[PDB]
Formats: C-alpha cells, sequence, structure tokens
C-alpha cells in the first residue's frame, strides 16, 4: 500500500556539560534504518537495515557530513532560541526537527513534512502546501519571518516533491523483502479471574508488522470503549509489535464478549471469543 | 517547562516458558523531558549490560525508549524495570508479569 | 536519503 519516510531529529542542551547532544533516526515505515549520535566514539551515519549497507561509501560520507552539519545549526538555534524566550543559559532545553514524505501505492507524493518543537511544544511547521507556514507564538513568527523572507519553503518543496520520493521508491525496492511484507498479528483471548464475581478477558495480538492495528472488545455487539484498557502497541525487538485489550467481565457473561482485530496483514477482520 | 510523565510497560519479546531463552523488554514512551534512567532488575538487582534504541519521538513529540536484555525465565525468579524522570518524586518500580 | 539544505531559526 502507502509508505512513508521520516527523519527524526533531537538535540539537548546540557550547560556545564559540554555542548548539547545531538540525536537522529531515519525510519521507513515502522523499520529503522539509519542512526548518528554525536555522543558516539566517532560520530557517522551508522545502518541499522539490511538493505541499506549496499549504499556505497560516498552516500555514508554525505549523510555524516548532513548529520554533522545539522548537529551544528541545532546548537546555534538553541542559543537563538534562548533569547526568543527570555530565558536563562542556565537550564537543559530540546529541539526536535521531524521531515519526511509519504507516497500511495503508485510511488507518488500524498504529502510532505516539516516541523520543529522547542522544549516538547509544537514551535513552527510546514503546511500541507508546502508552500505557507504555521508558527506557534510571537516567537516562532520572528523566525516564520525569516524563512519567508529566504524563501525556505521552497528549497523544503523541492526536497519533499523530489528527493524524498525518490529515495523512499529506491528503499522500498531493495528492501521488498521485508519493507513490503505485512505479518499478520498471532491473536489468542486469555481469561484472569478476580474475584468469585468476576475476571479479565485480555485478548492479545502478537509479532504484527507494521504496528498499525485496531483491536476492540464488544459485548452483545456493542463497542465497549470507556471499559477497555488498551495498551500502547509496543515494540518485540525482532521488527514485529505486540499490543492487547482487557475487559472486566462478571462471573458466566463471558460468551457475550467478543474481540475484533484489524491489520492489514489479515485479508478479512478476525472475531475471537474466550475458548475454555 | 511542560512535563510529560512516562508510561511504562515490562514484557517479554516471546510468550514465557520456563528454561526457555527469551527477552526482557521495558518501553518507556509518552515522556519529556528526555532525560530518563531506566534499569532492569533480577531478584532486586541491577541487569548489567542492558541494551538500549536511540532517542526518538511520537507525533506528539513525546518521547520513547525500549531497553532489553537476553533472560531465561523461571517459577521463582522476580524481574523488574526501574525508571526515575524528573515527573516522579521517586523511582516506580514496574513488575514483569508474563499475563501482560 | 536526508535533506541537505542548512535552516536556522
Amino acid at each position: 500500500g502507502s509508505h512513508s519516510m521520516r527523519y527524526f531529529h533531537t538535540s539537548v542542551s546540557r550547560p556545564g556539560r559540554g555542548e548539547p547532544r545531538f540525536i537522529t533516526v531515519g525510519y521507513v515505515d515502522d523499520t529503522l534504518f539509519v542512526r548518528f549520535d554525536s555522543d558516539a566514539a566517532s560520530p557517522r551515519e551508522e545502518p541499522r537495515a539490511p538493505w541499506i549497507e549496499q549504499e556505497g561509501p560516498e552516500y555514508w560520507d554525505r549523510e555524516t557530513q548532513i548529520c554533522k552539519a545539522k548537529a551544528q545549526t541545532d546548537r546555534e538555534d538553541l542559543r537563538t532560541l534562548l533569547r526568543y524566550y527570555n530565558q536563562s543559559e542556565a537550564g537543559s532545553h530540546t529541539l526536535q526537527n521531524m521531515y519526511g514524505c509519504d507516497v500511495g501505492p503508485d510511488g507518488r507524493l500524498l504529502r510532505g513534512y516539516h516541523q520543529d518543537a522547542y522544549d516538547g511544544k509544537d514551535y513552527i511547521a510546514l503546511n500541507e502546501d508546502l508552500s505557507s507556514w504555521t508558527a506557534a507564538d510571537t516567537a516562532a513568527q520572528i523566525t516564520q519571518r525569516k524563512w519567508e523572507a529566504a524563501r525556505v519553503a521552497e528549497q523544503l518543496r523541492a526536497y519533499l516533491e523530489g528527493e524524498c520520493v525518490e529515495w523512499l521508491r529506491r528503499y522500498l525496492e531493495n528492501g521488498k523483502e521485508t519493507l513490503q511484507r505485512a505479518d499478520p498479528p498471532k491473536t489468542h483471548v486469555t481469561h484472569h479471574p478476580i474475584s468469585d464475581h468476576e475476571a479479565t478477558l485480555r485478548c492479545w495480538a502478537l509479532g504484527f508488522y507494521p504496528a498499525e492495528i485496531t483491536l476492540t472488545w464488544q459485548r452483545d455487539g456493542e463497542d465497549q470503549t470507556q471499559d477497555t484498557e488498551l495498551v500502547e502497541t509496543r515494540p518485540a525487538g525482532d521488527r514485529t509489535f505486540q499490543k492487547w485489550a482487557a475487559v472486566v467481565v462478571p462471573s458466566g457473561e463471558e460468551q457475550r464478549y467478543t474481540c475484533h482485530v484489524q491489520h492489514e496483514g489479515l485479508p478479512k477482520p478476525l472475531t475471537l471469543r474466550w475458548e475454555p | 517547562m511542560i512535563q510529560r510523565t512516562p508510561k511504562i510497560q515490562v514484557y517479554s519479546r516471546h510468550p514465557a516458558e520456563n528454561g526457555k531463552s527469551n527477552f526482557l523488554n521495558c518501553y518507556v514512551s509518552g515522556f519529556h523531558p528526555s532525560d530518563i534512567e531506566v534499569d532492569l532488575l533480577k531478584n532486586g538487582e541491577r541487569i548489567e549490560k542492558v541494551e538500549h534504541s536511540d532517542l526518538s519521538f511520537s507525533k506528539d513529540w513525546s518521547f520513547y525508549l525500549l531497553y532489553y536484555t537476553e533472560f531465561t525465565p523461571t517459577e521463582k525468579d522476580e524481574y523488574a524495570c526501574r525508571v526515575n524522570h524528573v515527573t516522579l518524586s521517586q523511582p516506580k518500580i514496574v513488575k514483569w508479569d508474563r499475563d501482560m | 536519503g536526508r535533506l541537505n539544505e542548512p535552516i536556522k531559526v
């Protein structure tokens, strides 16, 4: 189906403990494929997926340069942001950036992204038109005016419509064994007595790729949204994900409850019941 | 200075079977700022050489990390994840439960 | 492959 490529970047200042730490990772869909950490012994962009290992030394040289340059501009940006918010130089602050593109099954661009956050809060974002900006406050309006004067959006649009889509296409082909394989969830229901009067029914989805999934409980065919405990989808460590949804069920009611599972690896949604 | 406390989940890569090698995971997510400390405990004491993912973040900008180590579950051994973060007045300890 | 445009706030 559709696919995405994203690059994530975090700089965190640490006054009195050296210069800010810079960490960036790249993903295609839910697969990590490159990383770079300024605190590494000899910082370089490193591969994290087999299908990117085949890029030659020119790639790794260029990528490493880009990462180092971004570490440097972020340190200047952190100094800038202290002035914009009238802040002391005493404290730790955080600068985050994400950009990338989504394509449809035909490889064409569905939308691009480029957006920043300071201290955990939205700061400035490129709008879906790839030509105008949403600034969160009057400080980000100062950045907005500078980026409008410099025609930054035009530079980002050219990347997002061109190189971004073209790299994602190359990666999807070179990594077609995995990037284009959906692993369906392995599912079962467990039963956990709480007292004489009620027990937990837990519906499991294990070993699935990609991470997107829907897990729901119904009672007599009605959604139990407010009475379901739904854990956050979590990484297994083997590229796959896990999730469960649990409801508290009065004694003797178990067969009135059904668990419903949707996943792109499933050709039809599943319905499951507790099987004693 | 906003702060978001971490969600914490402790679990195994594969369904637990006593005597079979597995991986013990601690997933922390949803947190800000990014400074955090995570230990994995066996019978109360820190497991050595635990590894972790590189810092990354969700659509809402909050951070997430995975800490993980090989382990062989048994009937008697107790495992746990211990987390500290500026939002926590004391370290939070979440026990591993093979049913969650 | 990454964006190679330097951008300062």
